């Protein structure tokens, strides 16, 4: 039976597997290929992915997410105590590491990130496990290259805990050019650049690699940006629309504003393939039902700012790296928010029309290069030489 | 290179044998290499012999703790041969 590929990311995850010679990206019950990286505690049940994400307005004090920036942290790291505003759970100190405490089944229960990460990981297998109609115990695990060995080592601790045996601890941005086939080629050193923007998180990273032999040689972005921050600039459009109409404030309302973004996240996926959207939500708020429209434009507009803003980190990683924009080999796009067709142009115009890699769903290409890393340290994909 | 040179006239000889690889593997292994200590074939009659000794072999040449180092391809190339060689005798 063979190892998976698993992308524990900040916001979602994804599982895939080499087999028959192709990596399939795996589909979850729901059909989803990516699951959401939360984790709900009821009355009765834990719910994981899908079902997590989609209770979140009804139970927002017993829904976690965000585990990927605790882990491997202590409680007292500036980063916990300033990421700590923006949660609707509780984080608490346990003799220096950080707990997420939750109320499950009627009790008061505190989890180590590593724990919490530990139960997304258990799904992924799972989804692998459906899939396959075999147990997985083995895994490559991806992680940012920023990453330090405190966090690596939490992030294996967590897959540990899920009941697997984690075969390697990769980086994001290097599984992506693993997808590609990149670490395949011979000769001259190629300089690669990785652009990913994520639900949370803003990565890039620039890889010079040479006879397969990997370096990072830059990293730069921004840990909160990323598309939830663009869901909340259009959230904030429809929230004005709203007390227009109605005379009504929907602001306070924890619940009606969970419920709108829920629906300006999908009407910004749609606005990737078609040039406007339409929102329907029965009784948002006081008995009022909210439909709407919103193009393709008015969101790029919403967003000018955060999305030229992008340029920057590409500027600041090349510098760091001592290369030119004209010395970079390839161009990878990863993340499900480069899947925006705006951020694309504003990507290729900058690198003067250059051909960006996409062909690979950008919100796959890390889970897609761990299977491909899984495969080679099984055993499970000898010859041509070791990717 | 001569280390690259050296892993490859080891792999050619020893025609994917894998108790001749497993018996000879420190004279391929970089110098640095400490834990590894030279198997004689005494110690690998046995199926049971043969897999335990693999096992050993693997860790210390594994791509994953090989990440970065210098040896690293080395040990990719050697990794990649003893999985071939456990295949080959797995068929037997
Ligand atoms: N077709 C699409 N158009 C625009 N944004 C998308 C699309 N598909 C997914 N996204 C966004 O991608 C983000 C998730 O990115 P992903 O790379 O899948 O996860 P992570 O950042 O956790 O690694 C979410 O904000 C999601 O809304
Ligand atoms: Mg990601
Ligand atoms: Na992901
Ligand atoms: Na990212």
């Amino acid at each position: 039976g063979p190892a998976v590929g698993i992308d524990l990311g900040t916001t979602y995850s994804c599982v895939g597997v080499f087999q028959h010679g192709k990596v399939e990206i795996i589909a979850n019950d729901q059909g989803n290929r990516t699951t959401p990286s939360y984790v709900a505690f009821t009355d009765t049940e834990r719910l994981i992915g899908d079902a997590a994400k989609n209770q979140v307005a009804m139970n927002p004090t017993n829904t976690v997410f965000d585990a990927k920036r605790l882990i491997g942290r202590r409680f007292d790291d500036a980063v916990v105590q300033s990421d700590m505003k923006h949660w609707p759970f509780m984080v608490v100190n346990d003799a220096g590491r950080p707990k997420v405490q939750v109320e499950y089944k009627g009790e008061t229960k505190s989890f180590y990130p590593e724990e919490v990460s530990s139960m997304v990981l258990t799904k992924m297998k799972e989804i692998a496990e459906a899939y396959l109609g075999k147990t997985v115990t083995n895994a490559v695990v991806t992680v940012p290259a920023y990453f330090n060995d405190s966090q690596r080592q939490a992030t294996k601790d967590a897959g540990t805990i899920a009941g697997l045996n984690v075969l390697c601890i990769i980086n994001e941005p290097t599984a992506a050019a693993i997808a590609y086939g990149l670490d395949k080629k011979v000769g001259a050193e190629r300089n690669v650049l990785i652009f990913d923007l994520g639900g949370g998180t803003f990565d890039v990273s620039i890889l010079t690699i040479e006879d397969g032999i990997f370096e990072v040689k830059s990293t730069a972005g921004d840990t909160h940006l990323g598309g939830e921050d663009f869901d909340n600039r259009m959230v904030n459009h429809f929230i004005a629309e709203f007390k227009r109409k109605h005379k009504k404030d929907i602001s306070e309302n924890k619940r009606a504003v969970r419920r709108l973004r829920t629906a300006c996240e999908r009407a910004k996926r749609t606005l990737s393939s078609s040039t406007q959207a339409s929102i329907e939500i029965d009784s948002l708020y006081e008995g009022i039902d909210f439909y709407t429209s919103i193009t393709r434009a008015r969101f790029e507009e919403l967003n000018a700012d955060l999305f030229r803003g992008t340029l920057d980190p590409v500027e600041k990683a090349l510098r760091d790296a001592k290369l030119d924009k004209s010395q970079i080999h390839d161009i990878v796009l990863v993340g499900g928010s480069t899947r925006i067709p705006k951020i694309q142009k504003l990507l290729q115009d900058f690198f003067n029309g250059k051909e960006l890699n996409k062909s690979i769903n950008p919100d796959e290409a890390v889970a897609y290069g761990a299977a491909v890393q899984a495969a080679i340290l099984s055993g499970d994909k000898s010859e041509n030489v070791q990717d | 290179d001569p280390e690259k040179l050296k892993i490859l006239e080891w792999i050619e000889g020893k025609e994917r044998n894998i108790r001749a690889l497993l018996s000879t593997m420190h004279t391929v292994l970089w110098a640095g290499e400490t834990k590894w200590k030279p198997v004689g074939m005494a110690d690998l009659v046995t199926p049971e012999q043969v897999k335990k000794v693999y096992r050993k072999a693997v860790l210390v040449v594994h791509p994953c703790k090989a990440t970065g180092q210098p040896y690293e391809q080395y040990a990719k190339m050697i990794f990649m041969e003893l999985n071939d060689a456990w295949s080959e005798f797995e068929n037997q």
